[PDB]
């Protein structure tokens, strides 16, 4: 099992970007996924998850209508969108994957393997 | 509405036999590797001797001494290559030694007067001449005497002793007078608390490596600040010191599977089975953390619901 | 509607023969009320096998019934000349009762 | 007891919704429900596996010779001991498997009782598990009954009419 | 146990017949009693069921509005009547009883014997 | 909880409805709920029912000398699964009793769940185990309920008038 | 509404001790018919012989020879009308010929040279002269010598073997010298693997049959491929043979019921029991498919609703 | 499944009311129902205390020599009767702290279910275990619908107009 | 465990009376307590019961309207209160304590300790 994550940069406030995350090692259409975030300094807070099927996302209230969720299982790949960037998302984002065997596929009640990490950045 | 799977199983409740669910978990083991695992436990192949052969000290078998062992594997080829011999209680003696779990061996100093020692058969070949059983010391007759024999053994350890000793049981009444001296034999062992008096029977018996004459192996145990009295006239086959004498998890384990490198918490005869399931089919014997054993070929328990496809 | 069934079997003698008789999920699978009957020519049909697995007193041990979901079986064992006959199976449908098409049993 | 099928198709949880409104035919999946099922079951599963079983010698199960009393002794006690685990098998599987469909059952009818009262006198159950709301209502608000927000008043003098 | 059939008989299109089945050998009042049809080279088709009370009647859909069913528990006799015959109508009719022993008097979910028949047929 | 009566006298089926319309007094019994019940009880003593037992040659019971270790071992081995198998025999009667009253229980609650759900807004649950049906009913009428093919929707403008 | 009868049962349960139900099953056979059935097993009625009588040869249970069985019903009044005699391990020899099933009985050759055989005692009077056990050969001095016995016989066939010998013990040390010559007599069995020996001993002893003396029952076991070896220089009461021995579904039963004709699986002392309950209380013994014994004497299975008179 | 709290208070029974009227907020405890929840919890805890175990004379269980076979089975036996007594205690307990949590739940749906046929069309649930009547309620009112003799017909009309 | 009656004595027709059962040996505040009337040579007759904290109070439809019942669980003592007073109320009455120790404290099951009694007596 590996994730890998790209997309991390600077971006204004206001701005928009796109992280993606590619899985390899196991079936990425059976677990579901999660984007996890670590300000600078302080301690952990989840953004998003999906199920296996793409169907079913969930948002944190800080996050809900402006970061969104979502994966392409033909390409093994995990993608989240930035819309409406603030002063307060600046973090390392990790993508994490359900390390659960029992139902997978439905929410990930915890996370097994992380990625190393993407850093973004919003500043003048 | 709920789910429902294409592909359910059969599961039993009280109501009736067979209700389709969405997906079941076997509770019962019913496979093995067929294959024992040494790392957790401390596996010894008996792979040519049995307990008793290599607590006796067979001649083929000199690699067992001193060994210790979390679990003994007994073979179906193990064959005996010394004198006849037999042990009136077989269970309890193989029992015993196999919980104590060491075949330590600690040789005393036995002063016995007027008889020579190191006596062997021509069953018992160690190498090209003739011997004996390591841990047993045969005496005979020294010139045209048997001296009546009054040996004493103290004890001033902190464990139980286990001494292992004999009586020999010649064939014809010639043997006997050539061998010792007395034409009725008697070997009397006792401590301070109990007692054993067996008195030798002549009489022929089926050839078995050319002896038609057996042994009766016997045993004792002296416990901290007791004392051991060897007192015989005839038919001694002496012990040459003592057994140490520990308790734990230590069993003996007939099987014929090979041993291979892995971590398997029980053993089964027919080889290592996985313990995460709660009940087990493949053998009644077993060793260690393992499920127990029901009749039962299958159990499976219902992680999910009705599989109904296309109170509430 | 009704039970679907076989238009014939056929096995040699001393072989098995399972008959199915598939049903609704308000037939077969909502109840254990199935039902085989053997009905010789010209004559009254008569039991062999009453809720699912159940046998009459006076009925040979080779007869054997079981259910899978919405299907009913029946195997004959041993077959022999005297089992050569029509067999139905009936079922319990919440208000009617439903009877199989009926399958001829041949012994080669 | 109301519905009477299972909906293949429902591949992000255990329980769910599905609409027909104007804007067109939705589908949704309940997670409160299901995780709650799900926790239920495998808080069961972990208290059967428990492994508290751990002998090291034993009595001797297999015999060569032929012995008397005590040989048969051994094997009755050891028969008497398999028969009394392998009944202990069956009961406890059945037993905790009837707890795993009544458990099922009742989270559907849970789920259906709350949305039941969080449209207060503005549906109607309609026999099957099925509401018909007597209101236009939009995606949105068909959002709200799902997560737990659903005014009834702004919409109930317009369903009130409808109804009667 | 024996079932005896009466009644059978030529009856032209349109026209009505009564069968009786008269039961000796078990308690008439405690057992359900049913009427089944197998038309000439055809298989097997249910007609009608009744209680051991007779207060409850059960009758298939190709029969309902024109065969009843009826029991006189002091007789120990079954009837059935027939009031619009039509051309499907023409088979051998069996008197079957309930043959279980648990709680019985409400249904015949199995009929352990069974009489010979009575053939009843229509034509010009 | 509402039914406190069993009706004596409903001697085809276990449950049934009785009603007094225009024309008079009338009792029926019910067949799909009676059968489920019998169903299950059936399946219930069959599953206990099974004889797996199959013992030919045990140790010896009954003693007529006086011996020491070896008799009173078989004395105990015996007494302890008398006791095992005892205790097994009464958990077991009671686990399945309880069973049996909760499901015949429910059977009738099913029944009037959906009974109520077929008179969508046309009647009013009056406390104990009875519906009261605010149109004019005939026989035909009630027998459509028993059926299950009652239209709500004929009788609903005449139903919600009388009710308000 | 729901149905009410006017005759309900009281059935307990979790909550409460009694609770009126519409109808109940008893799940608990308390009764019996006081007869055996023969039937689907083979009862075989001991009326007046013991099973250790009838395997020896009793005189007065002649009819029992090569009698098979797949349940020995012995009776209270079983008496024992020959030499007297004891089994040092009566239960064991009980245990293991009751589930032989097979009194099956071949005589082998045996040749013994220097002493008289057919000896006999006035206690066991086959018809108006003196006898002894069928299956049991007493030995004698012949003339006034008794020479040392050393007799063997091997094994060819594919079963186990079960000899059956003895040693007498008289009364006096007259009759010692007057019946064999030896004042110390001594009887040794021994196979390849096993050696029993037994030296008799003197002594006046309560007067059975007219005799003081009593016989020691020993039995042996011989596999396939192994050999048995018979040495004694007195008192010996010899084997004629071999008991074939077999495994399968045979025991033993101590009832007082009279046999009769019908089908029943299960047979207890007090009479066969129907099979159709789980759970009996007629008797702790039993042979075949039977219902499990427990302590109380009833049980009932709610098969119906509760039943109030005049969740839902 | 609509309680989401226990009214730490209630000292006087284990199920009651609590009202706001338009005199005030008042307090009471349900009676009928709280002692048929203990009847039952009491006559499980009687089921469970009898004492029926009696034993005199038994094997012996502690060795002081090392001896073989003999010591070694009167070991297993006295090792296999408690590993199922044990598992016997613990399935025992399980099971009826199982029962007793349904019983409990199910006594307070029971006293909500009767409560709801007695205020027939005068009021509608509100989601939690509480009513909203809509109609005057006075004390006596109150009193009227814990005692069992509220008339709902005299309510009715002015229920209704408020209703709608 | 002593419960001691007083306030016994005689009132006319109509009268008010008003009985105090001192109680020691107990925890007060934990049982439940009752008031029982024994007229004289007929049966016993329960009359009003009361719960440990005082505020759930049970009274016998003879006596609903007119005789209250209370407790000082400050003073340990429990009283009766006679309001209206009938030809019917000449009785012994007992003051009992809920004998019970499982979930004492909201009915009186059954009565393990009884007072002596005080007679009250209404005549011309």
């Amino acid at each position: 099992v590996q994730l890998l994550e790209s997309g991390g940069g600077l971006v204004q406030p206001g701005g928009s970007l796109r992280l993606s995350c590619a899985a390899s090692g196991f079936t990425f259409s059976t677990y579901a996924m999660s984007w996890v975030r670590q300000a600078p300094g302080k301690g952990l807070e989840w953004v998003s998850t999906i199920s296996g099927s793409g169907g079913s996302t969930y948002d944190a209230e800080s996050v809900k209508g402006r970061f969104t969720i979502s994966r392409d299982n033909s390409k093994n790949t995990l993608y989240l969108q930035m819309n409406s960037l603030r002063a307060e998302d600046t973090a390392v984002y990790y993508c994490a994957k359900e390390g659960g065997d029992f139902w997978s596929g439905y929410y990930a009640n915890w996370f097994d393997p992380w990625g190393q990490g993407t850093l973004v950045t919003v500043s003048s | 509405g709920h789910h429902a799977v294409p592909n359910g199983t059969i599961v039993k409740t009280i109501t009736d036999d067979q209700i389709e669910v969405t997906n079941a978990t076997e509770l019962v083991q019913s496979s093995s590797t067929g294959k024992i695992c040494n790392n957790p436990h401390r596996i010894l192949d008996g792979r040519d001797c049995t307990l008793i052969d290599a607590l006796l000290g067979d001649p083929h078998c000199d690699v067992f001494q001193d060994e210790t062992w979390d679990l003994y594997v007994e073979r179906s080829s193990a064959f005996s290559n010394c004198y006849p011999y037999d042990v009136p209680d077989y269970a309890s003696l193989r029992s015993l030694v196999a919980s104590s779990g060491t075949l330590e061996f600690i040789t005393e100093g036995f002063t016995w007067t007027g008889v020579t020692q190191n006596g062997g058969s021509n069953a018992c070949k160690r190498g090209p001449a003739s011997g004996f059983f390591s841990r047993l010391n045969w005496l005979t007759k020294s010139g045209s005497a048997y001296p009546v024999l009054n040996v004493t053994m103290p004890n001033n350890d902190n464990f139980d002793k286990l001494y292992v000793w004999g009586v020999h049981h010649p064939s014809t009444n010639q043997e006997q007078t050539n061998l010792y001296v007395q034409a009725s034999g008697r070997v009397t062992v006792s401590t301070r608390r109990s007692q054993q008096t067996i008195i030798p029977n002549i009489g022929s018996r089926p050839w078995v490596r050319g002896q038609s004459g057996r042994i009766s192996i016997y045993w004792t145990i002296v416990k901290p600040g007791d004392v051991l009295v060897i007192n015989s006239n005839g038919n001694l086959i002496a012990p040459r010191g003592y057994f140490k004498m520990r308790t734990g998890k230590s069993s003996i384990m007939r099987s014929d599977a090979p041993i291979d490198t892995c971590i398997s918490e029980c053993i089964t005869p027919n080889g290592s089975i996985p313990n995460d399931k709660p009940f087990q089919n493949v053998n009644k014997i077993t060793y260690g953390a393992c499920p127990k054993y029901v009749k039962q070929s299958t159990l499976k328990l219902a992680t999910g619901m009705r599989n109904v496809p296309e109170k509430a | 509607s009704a039970l679907t069934q076989p238009r014939s079997v056929s096995g040699s003698p001393g072989q098995s023969v399972t008959i199915s008789c598939t049903g609704t999920r308000s037939d077969v699978g909502g109840y254990n009320y199935v039902s085989w009957y053997q009905q010789h020519p010209g004559k009254a049909p008569k039991v062999i096998i009453y809720d699912v697995k159940k046998r009459p007193s006076g009925v040979p041990d080779r007869f054997s019934g079981s259910k899978s979901g919405n299907t009913a079986s029946l195997t004959i064992s041993g077959l022999q000349a005297e089992d050569e006959a029509d067999y139905y199976c009936s079922a319990f449908a919440g208000s009617h009762t439903l009877f199989g098409g009926g399958t001829k049993v041949t012994v080669l | 007891g109301f519905i009477e099928n299972g909906w293949e198709g429902m591949i992000d949880g255990w329980y769910g919704f599905r609409h027909q409104n104007s804007e067109g035919t939705g589908q949704a999946a309940d997670l409160k429900s299901t995780q709650a099922a799900i926790d239920q079951i495998n808080g069961k599963l972990n208290r059967v596996i428990e492994k508290t079983n751990e002998k090291f010698h034993q009595i001797e199960k297999e015999f060569s010779e032929v012995e008397g009393r005590i040989q048969d002794l051994e094997k009755y006690v050891e028969d008497t001991k398999i028969d009394l685990w392998s009944y202990n098998a069956e009961l406890l599987v059945a037993l905790e498997n009837q707890h795993t469909i009544d458990l099922t059952d009742s989270e559907m009818n849970k789920l259906f009782e709350k949305t039941r009262r969080q449209l207060r006198e503005n549906a109607e159950d309609m026999g099957n598990g099925c509401f018909k709301i007597y209101h236009k209502c939009d995606n949105a608000c068909i959002e709200s009954i799902r997560n737990g927000t659903y005014d009834h008043d702004i919409y109930r003098d317009e369903a009130l009419n409808n109804r009667f």
